[PDB]
């Protein structure tokens, strides 16, 4: 038969019948590049910290739409107020700078 | 000087700092664990082996009757059995045919094996830890000690005085009750003296393998003989040691945590390596050296000419040096991203000079203090091809070993990104609320 | 028959209850501890003794010197001491005036009083509790046996199987460290070995009485011989053991709660009176006679002729009976108000029979069980003359035991009053409140 353990850099003892233990560890041998591009370092700190990675993409994502959700709301609601009071007069002279920022 | 400090509880990974003493060289020391033990207190509650029946010979009453009477033995049976009309090699023994009587007698002993095959019932309570410890300072060899690991009780080990307080972790393999068979220790929640049941682990029990009290719970009954026939036959349940041992499962010896290794002369559990171990030396008057007696360095540079983040000492580097009276001079690594082979190197007037070292860091920075001065090293260290070694790392891990400079630059980049837009949406906030003001004023 | 149930953890004070069988006549149970024993697992840290010094003659070399050496000795000294020039009887030992010198060696050994005249540091785990138990019931003498309080171990006593519960309470005298020294014990957090200073109790520490290797710590320096004398002048730390000796202070023996009375062969505090004890007994079915064949009693009626809430038996009562089969027939107060000292009565077809109880109660009212019947004792108690006895209470005093009929009366006009005054008042807010309603409408 065939058997397959997991070790860790904490290591694993087996004994083999009649046999004295054994113990072995594993080294940070993972595959991928982290000095790579992007699809190489996930890659490489996927197979090394495969939950790390996972929860830490999750957290990024989530701090990146609520960042840039976020900011884009402040922008919007900025713009209007900025516009706001030219729209309202249809005659204003709408600032050149007011035009290229705001407009 | 007495020297404190905490070392990690490893066996086999030596413990390496550099002793500075005012006014004197910094003299290396080195202290390694060669085995630790911790040894509890364990009481003998009882011994458990196979049972023997003891079976007297029966008293076979002709043409009468006979009566049983109670004996201390243990689990002693006594039956009468009328109407026997047993027959021998002589003929029939009785004269009567059903008016004869014969009495069985049976108890139960210890076996001749229980002398060697037997299972000793401990309750196990806090002991004490003791541990070999190798010890080499300065120019001082390699000396080594059996010493107490309480935090108290001092050593003498080649002229310096160790002590070693207690363990960080108060964590023993062994339950509050164990059972010891041969070699092996079992975690066996075993019944009290007197409670145990037939065809069961406690089902025969002795304080000690010499007591003349010996519990014994078998479902002994004894059977009527066969017609014409003198023998004294019994049912009884199989014995619950001989079945223990076919269900005793794993020994502790084999699932403790941490690696303990057990050992049964005196009970104890070996180099469970759980938490750390505070030192405290005291290293001989003698053992220093005038600053001023010693090398001075100056214009150190280090280059990393090699590196992997193996657990061996993958990693090796060049330090350019120039020096005075061109001694030797010791080597170390406060911090803790590499771990130095060397512990000294010898000194010329001028040159270069090579140590290897052991990182997990994929971009080590660590300080090297050449005996009385310090050099940065910084390098790239590359993955290890090996997938499964038969040794122990080295070096420590951190959480931020393995983040390499790319990965850090994409932290910056998302980090700072987020940040600096968020800012922006905040200050367009503030200036449009200035705008607004002014419009009114 | 199993009968259940819980006892106070109190030695010379016998438990009572009849054990009730479906289909039997009640069978009176009486259970006694003769003493209770906690016997904690100590293990021997080292031996404490007055030490001893041994000078061995000094080296005394004319005309020249002599180098002193170490010696793996305890608290060993040498020291060289030149230009000497001692005098023996003979005359002037040395020719040369000052090129001479004496070496002086001294070391500290265990006097020949420690076999006999030292103290054991014993580090204390919890062990095992014992019980000395009498037990009688029904027509059986009281039997005893030595039974262990756990629980599990069963106990055959007289024919009857007894099961002694775990103590309700885990408290034990001894802390974690004590010192024996004589038949005293102390509760002493002694030094490490290896740890004792000198002049203090751990000065002098050894294993065992009969070791090899012996710890002395003490300020042995050798001083310098007195002018043309051969000797070996020293100072050393007066022994700390002798110091200890005067300053024990009090030991466990005098300052242990509960009355505890410590003993040494093996080191256990006994007659503790904690907690309670759950008890288990299985009384024989031969014990026990049915119903229909014994007496029957009827139309009871209990007086109490004298009484007095002493802490002996102070109270007397006097029942009226009537029944049939005359015999002896169990008496027995199944609540806690009294404790009546006979524990059986010889009934005649007719007449009265007397019994003498103790009560904490001003106002006891306790039922009393005559085997198959049962009879309420009322009256009132006077006060004890006595202020000290030297016996302890066979009673147990309640809450309300004190409180007398004029103390309640009083009580329930404060409440009867005070809420009327409060529920009268609320009364007529409401009547009020209700005539105003009924004007607006
Ligand atoms: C073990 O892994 C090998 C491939 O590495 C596979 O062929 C085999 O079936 C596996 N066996 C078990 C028990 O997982
Ligand atoms: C101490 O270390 C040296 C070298 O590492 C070794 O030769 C010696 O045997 C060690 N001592 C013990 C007790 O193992
Ligand atoms: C048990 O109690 C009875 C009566 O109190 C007494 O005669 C007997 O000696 C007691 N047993 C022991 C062991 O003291």
């Amino acid at each position: 038969t065939t058997v397959n353990f997991t070790v860790t850099g904490e290591g694993l003892e087996y004994t083999w019948g009649n046999h004295p233990p054994k113990r072995v560890w594993a080294q940070e041998s993972g595959e991928g590049n982290p000095h790579g591009w992007p699809h190489e370092v996930v890659v490489y700190y996927y197979n090394r910290y495969p939950l790390t990675t996972i929860i830490g993409l999750c957290t990024c994502v989530a701090i990146i739409m609520v960042s840039c959700v976020t900011s884009v709301w402040l922008l919007c609601r900025t713009r209007n107020l900025c516009i706001t009071p030219y729209k309202l007069a249809p005659n204003a002279q709408v600032p050149i700078l007011l035009a290229l920022l705001c407009c | 000087y007495e020297h404190t400090a905490v070392m990690p509880n490893k066996v086999g990974i030596p413990y390496k700092a550099l002793v500075e003493r005012p006014g004197y060289a910094p003299v290396h020391l080195q202290i390694q664990l060669v085995n630790t033990r911790i040894i509890p207190s364990t009481n003998l509650e009882y011994i458990t082996c196979k049972y023997k029946t003891k079976v007297p010979s029966p008293v076979v009453k002709c043409c009468g009757a006979t009566q049983c009477t109670s004996k201390p033995h243990p689990d002693y049976q006594c039956q009468v059995f009328s109407g026997v009309y047993p027959f021998m090699y002589g003929g029939a023994y009785c004269f009567c045919d059903t008016e004869n009587t014969q009495m069985s007698e049976a108890y139960v002993e210890r076996s001749e094996e229980c002398s060697i095959d037997h299972a000793k019932a401990y309750k196990v309570h806090t002991g004490t830890v003791q541990a070999m410890v190798n010890i080499t300072y300065g120019s001082v060899s390699w000396r080594s000690a059996d010493v107490y690991v309480n935090g108290e009780t001092p050593a003498k080990i080649g002229d310096a005085k160790l002590i070693i307080g207690p363990l960080s972790s108060a964590w023993s393999p062994f339950d509050n009750k164990v059972v010891v068979y041969g070699h092996e220790v079992y975690n066996y929640d075993f019944p009290e003296y007197g409670t145990g049941k037939a065809g069961s682990f406690g089902d025969l029990q002795s304080r000690t393998s010499t007591s003349n009290d010996l519990y014994a719970n078998t479902n002994l009954k004894l059977q009527r003989p066969q017609a014409g026939i003198v023998h004294t036959p019994f049912t009884q349940v199989p014995s619950g040691f001989e079945r223990w041992k076919k269900d005793k499962g794993a020994p502790l010896n084999d699932v403790a945590p941490f690696g303990c290794s057990i050992a049964l002369e005196p009970l104890r559990a070996e180099n469970c390596a759980v938490g750390s171990i505070p030192i405290s030396i005291d290293i001989p008057d003698a053992a220093f050296t005038r600053i001023s007696e010693t090398p001075t360095v100056s214009d150190l540079e280090c280059k990393i000419t090699e590196c992997t983040y193996a657990f061996d000492f993958g990693g090796i580097a060049t330090v350019a040096y120039k020096s005075s009276k061109a001694g030797n001079c010791p080597i170390h690594s406060p911090s803790g991203v590499a771990v130095i082979k060397e512990n000294d190197v010898t000194l010329a007037e001028s040159g270069s000079f090579t140590f290897h070292f052991s990182t997990a860091n994929i971009h080590p920075a660590f300080k090297l203090q050449v005996c009385t001065s310090a050099v940065t090293c910084k390098g790239d260290c590359k993955p290890p091809k090996d997938h499964i070694v038969d040794y122990a790392a080295q070096h420590t891990e951190s959480f931020t070993s393995a983040i390499s400079a790319t990965a850090w630059s994409w932290i910056k980049v998302l980090v700072g990104g987020t940040s600096a837009f968020i800012v922006l949406g905040l200050i367009a906030t503030a200036v449009v609320a200035l705008v607004l003001f002014f419009h009114r004023h």
